[PDB]
């Protein structure tokens, strides 16, 4: 339908509902290998779920967009695909671990 | 010689500067122009001196012309006031 | 001030009314020496009106995910001129 | 609010080829420049009709003098402590009247920025920044003004300065 | 990773300071003293590292003060003796630490001047 | 007193484009050309 | 203090007197803080200074014009927070932001009093005391200033 | 203020004011650069047009260099130039004799007058520059004249320094160049094929550093000097060294000085500037000098710079493109002489 | 004490880089003289290179030698390319600057500064 | 004379600061919403690429643009330089500051991978302060002279440098020269000694 | 390939670009712009100067936009002090900010053309710019680097005749825009030189930190005057002119529209400017009035201290961005309690844009690069700082 998503690069994607379901569903999985209680898994699975929840609750694109509160769906996708890449990247950097090293003393006192 | 001296000694090599040239020196010395002014007689013990102006003159200070022995001189205008 | 023919030359060639919008200031200009102006100036304790001292040192700080702020409302095409 | 800026029947197709082949659209520009040789040039006769200025115009510095004839500068050092280009050196003494005046004053006019932070800080209206702007020089030394190229300078434009001070004092 | 080194961090070869301004120059870590002319003690609380005073001469043409000491207007401000000695050693300058001089407590009483 | 908008507003300025569409049409344009160009042949 | 003024009335003025060739008392500046009177009486034992008159008319000075001649005299300058009485030689040669301040020692006398030499553009403009609890505790001699 | 009060460099001062008269040409632009970098005032008397004195304005600092117009015909121009100086330097000298001035004037009469006023004004030093191997009856109109003057200078203002430099090489020279220029006209028509005549050449900076050191050296008073330079080279070899370094073909076809004298005459006739002339021709071929006993650059403090080193800078222009990029080690090696 | 390595772990390891730069510079000096029409001789320049690589020859903190190489390499890049003109490169030779004397009597005799 | 401010923001952003601190506990050392209503997440230097990637590519925090990368130099602190990255979210109309600490000899990673805007800013931080960025394509002087020695914005570098330039006729080139200034820069000790009541 | 950098000294290098280029025959293989040719050290010098005596550093960062650069600093110093400018001052800053956007765009559109080869548009508009300078000269005193938008307000009130004269200029300026409009918008020659040259895709523009008309030209919706409003822009109505093809022409068309939209904002500011004073009335931040300092002691003390020492802004740090005509201009001012700043990182819309030149000008010939620099509106003062 939509002739052109405003942004220059993002090109109109037919089957928005489909592309999304796949990207969102893949993500809901990559999060699985994350430690049980890792904020990322706990929060990103809270978001991806709500969007997959609407991606399948509403079949009109323009409508869908308002719900996902993103830009053109061609964007909601661009983002869904990047979170997946962060999710893969996060599972390696293991951000959930305890702090690497506390700041040296007085490394954050501005009126010095 | 400027109102503040500055006259170069004959030997001073710092005199070449003015050769084929001259010396910018103001002929109107304020040491004398202010002396060529009438002591402002007043009735009151103390007097003001806005610098002959409001916002176009100097900050306003009150001078104590209390002793005829001395004519108060506003530190800004150098105007002597004769009680 | 130009011969009407010459100026109709510039109106016809330009395609636009040109006596109206002059790039030269004849009487359009405000004259100088505007009359002098008079610019506009209790419980006025500075301790109540302290912008400088009002600021304080930076604050250092099941659950639901929170965005930095509510998503930006998308703008809408201009009513007067949607496309130019 | 956002606005898009850049977003066939034979009638249209011929019209397009009548504006590409028998160029008709570069002609709407040639008539556009023909519309200007017949207008009055804006050029002012420069040396004889100098352009317009304002009483606020900041140019060559000058040291005003009290009408009486007493220099207004009382060597506060409230005008090099603000001069951002670090241009002013005003070494002073008691002048042997007991009064307080400069023995030294200076601007290096090759460092000054004509910002007027010296005319608005002076609590006495001594240093001003006059409406000169024809004081170019063939040498570097003629721009390092001393107290006597600023005081007789101010002994020159005082008829022309005071009108502009009196004209803008209220707004300041 | 975590290689071990056994020396001060001599960054003198990374600073870029001409040798003669890193060799013959003595920093003087000190907590500035109060301006007797005022009684504010807010300018005597942080340790400063100022450099030696070299030639301040006169420009022959205008009589201004001229100088060739690039590190003349330099007054680095630290927050403790420890952090100033560290910086000077870090940059290869010689230091002359001066201990702080806080006024000792002097007991003051209003009535005392009424005794006889 | 203080420079302030003339009471009742300054007035309306126009800002939108006015590049004025105009011109002969194509069919007409060409027909003068060829008509000037057959006459050049006769 | 306050951003503005509400004193729309007339100011007072006192009469400049001569306390010596070292102290310039432009005492219309005085905030009647009686530091001078005390120093003159508790550090220097010269009780020549004193308050005269009551009401707003109180004038802090020497009732008869007798110069304040004593060593330790110049300290009054440093101790009067107001610039009512200040130094006459260093009258108007400088202004403090410019003065570069180098901390050094007194060589005029053998007490070795600590002092700060205030230099501008390379000539010394004033020497004022810097505090050493043991040697000169905030005071310097009339000679070494 | 003869007390230097500053770190060496511009904006310092070494406290020696100076009148360097010939500071419009070749040697004086370097003297002002050293006296100048030495931060000493320099009252540069110029009879030229200001457009040609600008190149001097940056070789100094604010106020260091002062200019004023002087014409040799009239004094008071010499007088006011030397009025506030303590040092005086004489560099006046012209190869040709313009219709208005003879070797008489530019080398004797004038230096005399300058020195006259110099002593009159009280200047301590009258550094004067007469040519090396330049004595009376030296069979060249100028050199002879030059020495005559050396006396006049000594007589009027005794206790004067007199430098007698050897041929001076360096950029914008008329020594290496004259030889280099031969490329344009035929080939080097050297006399004696360039052999039998030896020349010691010294860099302009070496002479300039010497004059500056002399102005400030106490023992230099009343001392003549010869700035010979490091190596003595036969003329044929030096023209061959100019070539090869010039990277243009060399042909030292010979001819006699009587003919050559006649040849330059015509070149001298040129109204603007003789490309060469009898006097020049003579001072090139016949002129040859062996220094014997005169304090030198090293004595005054300069290590004479060999011509082997700084010859790129003055002949890298005379090469055609495609050779311009040629480096030094490539240049045809030279060789020195004793004779 | 422990310190992260910038690029090399042991001084020896790093020196490997220091030599891989010396060589580079050495093999470049000839090129520069010709390209930038400099006047100094290949030998003369190559001397300078050693001097510098030598001036820094006393630090033992690998991290510092790991850092001077980089700065060092950067200076080649510019010089290898002609990003630097003659003026820039020739500045390594203090041509105008009069070398300051060091003898005490030679300094006492001039300038109040040490 | 007291800023018109919205408390909604302080809270909303504070809440995001806790969100980021929970999502990345390993690298964030301190998070604080200043009273200017702006947010600052202070991260260990090792967290430079992780923390910025999470912000560039997270649905609940998209911070697509790098406003700037700069390094304050507090000489006292052991780790003097304090690299600061200011980022903007076009989607949520909010901005964040991630600041980490780097010493003279300890390099921090380069975010050119995360944002290509940083390719130039990181070169300027190296030229100005001397911080080195690991695996950074083409790090080299952006602003200083080709032969400049020393990092200029360091607090320990003299305002006016050590070298100046002039044209020397004798050598016909623009030669450097130890700095001699005709009027030293009067350094004004303007700083009151009576502190303000907080 | 062939390394022929654009000219450091060039008739069209915008002053000081070197832009070493690799010439693969006619086309340019790669560009490596060598900026630094105008790095005066602005950020170093500010640390040694008090907050008032540093304002001037700012009007000299992007000399085409004078008063908007200042408006950033002024907003940054105000936020650190927690003081806000008086209502009239805020309208005056928006009035002067829009006059600067018209003058920056007249600078950018007309100079782009002379680089392309169109010479007359520059002359017609530059006379219209001298009229606008006169407005700066008749309010500040200078035609440039006015130093008028100071912390707390403007330095002085508008002269008694300025708003009438701004109406007369704005009344007739619109014809001058489309006169340039007819000259360049439809010409075969301009569209071919500008259309489809330096296309930048939307995500790439955000990633490269373009943040300006370069961001909006590609269709991204962001102005910073409607997203994060400053001053009183929240009370003025305008339409952002976003783009669709993110190319030179669409970017040109956007710049011509913003000039038109700015006339709409200038129209509102003249119609609705409030009676009031132009600078905050706290004398501890904005100097006291000339009459007050000469009659009341508290004002003399406040004038003496403010001019000699300074505001002494409370310790903190802020990044404040305003939509400068080029793009987002931001100052990261770190402040100790002292009167003089500690750091002032000037984010220059332009450091990011010039970085994009190599990506944007790929597969393009030597002539296209001249258009690519022209469409970034880069002035090297902001980039070099
Ligand atoms: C049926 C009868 C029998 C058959 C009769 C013959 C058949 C019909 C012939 C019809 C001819 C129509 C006109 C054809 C000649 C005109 C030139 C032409 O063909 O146009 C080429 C070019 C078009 O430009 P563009 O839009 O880029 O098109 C290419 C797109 N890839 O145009 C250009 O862009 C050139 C622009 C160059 C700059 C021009 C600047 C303006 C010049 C104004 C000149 C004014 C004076 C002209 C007259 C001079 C007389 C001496
Ligand atoms: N290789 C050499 O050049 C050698 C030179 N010398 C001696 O050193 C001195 C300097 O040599 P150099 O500088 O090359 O000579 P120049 O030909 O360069 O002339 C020297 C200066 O004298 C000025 N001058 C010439 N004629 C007159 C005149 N009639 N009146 C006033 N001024 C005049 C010239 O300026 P203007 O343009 O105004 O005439 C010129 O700047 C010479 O006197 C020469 O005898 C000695 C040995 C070798
Ligand atoms: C005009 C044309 C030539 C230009 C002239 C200069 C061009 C060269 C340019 O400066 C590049 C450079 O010098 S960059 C080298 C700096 N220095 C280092 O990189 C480390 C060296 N020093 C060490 O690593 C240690 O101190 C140690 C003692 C262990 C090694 O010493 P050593 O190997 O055993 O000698
Ligand atoms: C915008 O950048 C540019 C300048 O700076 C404002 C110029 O001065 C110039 C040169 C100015 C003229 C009038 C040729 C050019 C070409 C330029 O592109
Ligand atoms: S000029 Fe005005 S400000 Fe500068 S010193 Fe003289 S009086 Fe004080
Ligand atoms: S104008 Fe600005 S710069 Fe020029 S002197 Fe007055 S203050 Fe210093
Ligand atoms: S100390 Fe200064 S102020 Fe206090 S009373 Fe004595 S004089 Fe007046
Ligand atoms: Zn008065």
């Amino acid at each position: 339908l939509k002739k052109t998503t405003g942004l220059v690069g993002l090109a109109v994607c037919d089957t928005p509902h489909e592309r999304l379901t796949i990207l969102y569903t893949k993500t809901l999985d990559i999060l699985k290998h994350f430690p049980k209680h890792a904020a990322y898994r706990k929060y990103t699975e809270q978001i991806t779920n709500e969007k997959l929840d609407m991606v399948k609750a509403e079949p009109d694109v323009k409508k869908l967009e308002a719900l996902l509160q993103g830009g053109e769906v061609e964007e909601v996708i661009l983002q869904a695909e990047k979170e997946l890449s962060l999710a893969r990247k996060m599972l390696k950097w293991k951000p959930w671990e305890p702090l690497v090293e506390e700041p040296p003393a007085n490394q954050w006192k501005w009126p010095i | 010689i400027t109102h503040t001296g500055q006259v170069y000694d004959e030997k001073d090599y710092r005199r070449v500067r003015f050769v084929d040239r001259q010396k910018e020196v103001n002929e109107n010395f304020a040491i004398d122009l202010i002396a060529q002014q009438p002591v402002n007689e007043v009735e009151h013990r103390i007097i003001a001196c806005d610098g002959g102006g409001g916002a176009l003159g100097h900050p306003k200070v009150y001078i104590n012309l209390d002793k005829e022995t001395k004519t108060g001189t506003c530190g800004y205008c150098g105007l002597q006031f004769k009680q | 001030s130009a011969t009407r023919v010459i100026q109709k030359l510039r109106n016809w060639a330009s395609g636009q009314d040109l006596q109206a919008k002059l790039q030269l200031r004849y009487q359009e200009i405000a004259k100088r020496t505007q009359p002098p102006p008079k610019l506009p100036v209790s419980n006025n304790y500075y301790c109540t009106r302290d912008g400088r001292r009002e600021v304080v040192p930076p604050s250092i700080i099941e659950k639901k995910a929170v965005t930095p702020a509510p998503p930006m409302k998308r703008w809408e095409l201009s009513k007067d001129q949607p496309y130019l | 609010t956002y606005k898009y800026v850049n977003k066939v029947d034979m009638k249209s197709a011929t019209d397009n080829a009548a504006r590409i082949l028998m160029w008709t659209e570069l002609i709407r520009g040639l008539g556009m420049t023909l519309s200007y040789l017949f207008r009055e040039p804006a050029t002012i006769n420069y040396p004889f009709e100098k352009g317009p200025l304002s009483p606020r115009f900041r140019g060559e510095h000058a040291l005003r003098r009290y009408p009486s004839g007493e220099e207004r500068c009382i060597a506060c050092k409230l005008c090099e402590a603000i001069c951002p280009a670090q241009a002013i050196t005003i070494e002073a003494e008691p002048r042997a009247d007991g009064s307080r005046r400069t023995t030294r004053y200076d601007i290096d006019m090759t460092k000054c920025i004509y910002c007027g932070f010296c005319q608005e800080a002076c609590p006495v209206d001594a240093i001003v920044e006059g409406p000169n702007f024809e004081f170019s020089t063939e040498t570097h030394e003629e721009l390092l003004y001393n107290k006597e190229k600023l005081l007789n300078n101010g002994d020159k434009w005082e008829a022309e300065i005071a009108a502009n001070i009196q004209a803008d004092y209220l707004y300041r | 990773q975590l290689i071990t080194v056994d020396e001060k961090l001599d960054i003198t070869t990374l600073t870029g300071v001409p040798e003669e301004h890193i060799k013959t120059r003595k920093v003087r870590i000190f907590v500035p003293a109060r301006n007797n002319m005022q009684s504010g003690v807010n300018n005597t609380k942080k340790w400063k590292m100022e450099f030696d005073t070299r030639e301040r001469w006169e420009n022959p043409l205008m009589g201004w003060a001229s100088t060739a000491d690039p590190l003349s207007n330099m007054v680095l401000t630290f927050s403790a003796k420890e952090d100033a000695i560290a910086f000077a050693e870090k940059n290869g300058w010689s230091y002359d630490v001066e201990e702080k001089k806080v006024p000792k407590p002097k007991s003051k009483s209003y009535g005392a001047n009424f005794s006889w | 007193k203080q420079d302030m908008p003339p009471p009742g507003g300054y007035g309306p300025i126009d800002y939108k484009r006015n590049l004025p569409r105009r011109g002969l049409s194509g069919y007409s344009m060409f027909a003068v050309g060829i008509g000037a160009l057959i006459f050049g042949y006769w | 203090g306050s951003d503005r003024s509400r004193f729309l009335e007339g100011k007072r003025a006192v009469e400049d007197k001569n306390i010596g060739p070292l102290v310039k008392t432009i005492m219309t500046r005085c905030i009647q803080c009686t530091r001078c009177i005390r120093f003159a009486s508790e550090i220097a034992g010269v009780d020549d200074l004193g308050t005269t008159g009551r009401g707003n008319d109180m004038q802090v000075g020497t009732y008869i014009e007798k110069m304040f001649m004593s060593e330790l005299s110049g300290n009054v300058i440093d101790i009067c927070p107001v610039g009512a009485l200040t130094s006459k030689p260093y009258a108007f040669t400088a202004r403090p932001w410019e003065t570069r301040k180098t901390e050094s020692i007194d060589v005029m006398d053998a007490v070795g009093s600590n002092i700060v030499v205030s230099t501008r553009t390379g000539e010394v403009m004033r020497i004022l005391p810097r505090m050493h609890e043991d040697i000169n505790e905030e005071w310097i001699s009339d000679k070494t200033r | 203020a003869v007390i230097p009060h500053g770190k060496g460099g511009r904006s310092s001062v070494s406290g020696v004011v100076a009148t360097v008269f010939g500071a419009t040409g070749f040697l004086g632009r370097y003297v002002v650069n050293h006296l100048g970098r030495m931060g000493s005032q320099v009252i540069i008397p110029y009879r030229c047009d200001v457009y040609d004195i600008m190149h001097l304005r940056l070789m100094g600092d604010l106020g260091q260099l002062t200019f004023l117009e002087w014409d040799a015909r009239d004094k008071d121009s010499i007088r006011k130039a030397v009025q506030h100086s303590n040092v005086v330097i004489n560099l006046i000298g012209r190869e040709w004799e313009t219709r208005n001035f003879d070797f008489e004037d530019v080398f004797v009469n004038i230096p005399r007058a300058i020195a006259q006023a110099s002593k009159e004004a009280g200047v301590e030093r009258f550094i004067h520059v007469s040519h090396l191997n330049a004595s009376m009856k030296s069979s060249s109109k100028s050199l002879r004249s030059k020495a005559v003057g050396e006396k006049e200078v000594r007589s009027v203002f005794p206790e004067a320094i007199i430098i007698r430099p050897s041929d001076i090489f360096g950029r914008e020279d008329r020594f290496l160049n004259h030889f280099a220029n031969y490329r344009w006209f035929l080939a080097v028509p050297l006399v004696s094929l360039g052999f039998k005549t030896v020349k010691q050449p010294v860099y302009v900076a070496d002479v300039s550093k010497g004059i500056v050191n002399a102005t400030k050296d106490p023992d230099a008073v009343g001392k003549t000097f010869a700035f010979t330079g490091p190596n003595r080279y036969l003329l044929f070899h030096l023209v061959k060294y100019i070539f090869g370094m010039t990277h243009r073909t060399f042909i030292p076809y010979p001819l006699p000085l009587f003919v050559y004298s006649w040849i330059g005459k015509l070149f001298g006739l040129s109204p603007f500037e003789p490309w060469t002339t009898k006097d020049k021709v003579e001072r090139i071929h016949i002129s040859d000098v062996m220094p014997t006993d005169l304090p030198g650059l090293e004595d005054l403090g300069v290590q004479p710079t060999p011509l082997e080193l700084k010859s790129i800078e003055v002949l890298r222009r005379h090469r055609t493109y495609r050779w311009l990029s040629s480096e030094i080690e490539e240049t045809k090696p030279a060789k020195t002489v004793n004779y | 004490t422990s310190v992260k390595p910038i690029f090399s772990r042991d001084l020896n390891e790093a020196k490997r880089r220091v030599r891989e730069l010396y060589r580079a510079w050495y093999r470049e000096v000839p090129n520069t003289v010709h390209l930038m029409q400099l006047d100094i001789t290949v030998k003369q320049g190559r001397d300078k290179v050693r001097e510098m690589f030598m001036k820094n020859a006393h630090v033992t903190d690998p991290r510092v030698v790991d850092l001077l190489v980089i700065k060092g390499k950067m200076e080649l890049q510019e010089t290898i390319k002609v990003w630097k003109q003659r003026t820039h490169v020739m500045r390594f030779f203090h041509e105008t600057e009069t070398p300051r004397p060091k003898d005490f009597l030679s300094k006492f005799y001039m300038g109040h500064d040490p | 004379t007291v800023r018109p401010r919205s408390d909604v923001t302080h809270k909303q952003l504070s809440a995001f600061g806790e969100y980021v601190a929970e999502i990345l506990p390993k690298y964030v050392q301190q998070v604080q919403v200043s009273c200017l209503d702006e947010l600052e997440i202070c991260i260990h230097p090792d967290g430079v690429i992780p923390t910025l990637t999470f912000l560039r590519d997270h649905t609940n925090a998209q911070f697509k643009s790098l406003a700037d990368l700069t390094a304050v130099d507090v000489p006292t602190r052991q780790n003097r330089f304090e690299i600061v990255y200011n980022l903007l979210s076009l989607r949520f109309n909010s901005r964040i500051r991630v600041k980490t600490y780097a010493d003279e000899l300890t390099p921090i990673d380069s975010i050119v991978s995360v944002h290509i805007a940083a390719n130039w800013y990181e070169r300027e931080v190296w030229d100005m302060f001397g911080v080195f960025f690991f695996n950074h394509p083409d790090l080299r002087r952006i602003l200083t002279d080709y032969g400049f020695e020393g990092h200029p914005f360091r607090k320990d570098f003299p305002l006016t440098g050590y070298v100046e330039l002039r044209y020397d006729d004798e050598v016909k080139r623009v030669v450097a020269e130890p700095v001699e200034l005709a009027q030293e820069f009067r350094k004004f000790d303007l700083n009151s000694p009576w502190e303000a009541f907080p | 390939n062939m390394t022929l950098n654009f000219g450091p000294q060039h008739p069209a290098a915008h002053g000081v670009l070197r832009l070493v280029l690799e010439l693969s025959g006619e086309m340019v293989r790669k560009c490596d712009p060598h900026i630094g040719l105008l790095h005066r050290g602005t950020e170093k010098l500010i640390e040694y100067k008090t907050y008032l005596q540093a304002l001037p550093y700012f009007d000299r960062l992007d000399y085409v936009s004078m008063m908007c650069n200042e408006q950033a600093y002024s907003i940054a110093v105000e936020k650190l002090l927690n003081i806000q400018p008086p209502p009239r001052a805020q309208w005056i800053r928006v009035l002067f900010g829009e006059i600067t956007r018209i003058l920056n765009h007249i600078m950018a559109v007309t100079t782009h053309a002379l680089d392309i080869g169109a010479m007359t548009p520059f002359f017609w508009m530059f006379e219209e710019r001298e009229k606008m300078f006169e407005f700066y000269e008749r309010v500040s005193g200078a035609r440039m680097h006015a130093a008028y938008i100071r912390p707390g307000g403007v330095h002085q009130d508008l002269p008694l005749g300025l708003l009438d004269d701004i109406y007369e200029f704005s009344k007739n300026f619109s014809l001058r825009i489309d006169e340039v409009e007819e000259m360049l918008t439809n010409n075969r020659i301009w569209r071919n030189r500008t259309v489809d040259i330096g296309v930048v895709t939307a995500e790439d523009a955000l990633n490269y930190g373009f943040s300006g008309v370069m961001l909006r030209g590609s269709g991204i919706q962001w102005d910073l005057r409607k997203t994060q409003p400053y001053d009183v822009y929240d009370q003025v109505e305008f339409d952002v002119p976003i783009g669709s093809r993110g190319d030179c022409y669409d970017r040109y068309l956007c710049r011509v529209e913003e000039m038109r939209q700015s006339l709409r904002i200038i129209e509102q500011c003249l119609n609705k400017m409030p009676p009031g004073e132009i600078k905050v009335d706290d004398a501890k931040v904005s100097p006291p009035k000339r009459a007050e300092m000469k009659t009341s002691m508290e004002s003399l003390i406040h004038h003496f201290k403010l001019y000699t020492e300074g505001y002494q802004v409370p310790p903190g740090a802020t990044y404040t961005a305003i939509e400068a005509p080029k793009g987002e201009f931001g100052v990261y001012l770190v402040s100790d309690g002292s009167s003089r700043p500690y750091r002032c990182k000037i984010k220059a819309p332009g450091f990011a844009h010039l970085a994009g030149l190599d990506k944007m000008s790929k597969g393009h010939m030597l002539a296209d690069v001249v258009a690519i620099i022209g469409t970034q509106d880069i002035v090297f003062g902001e980039i070099d700082r």
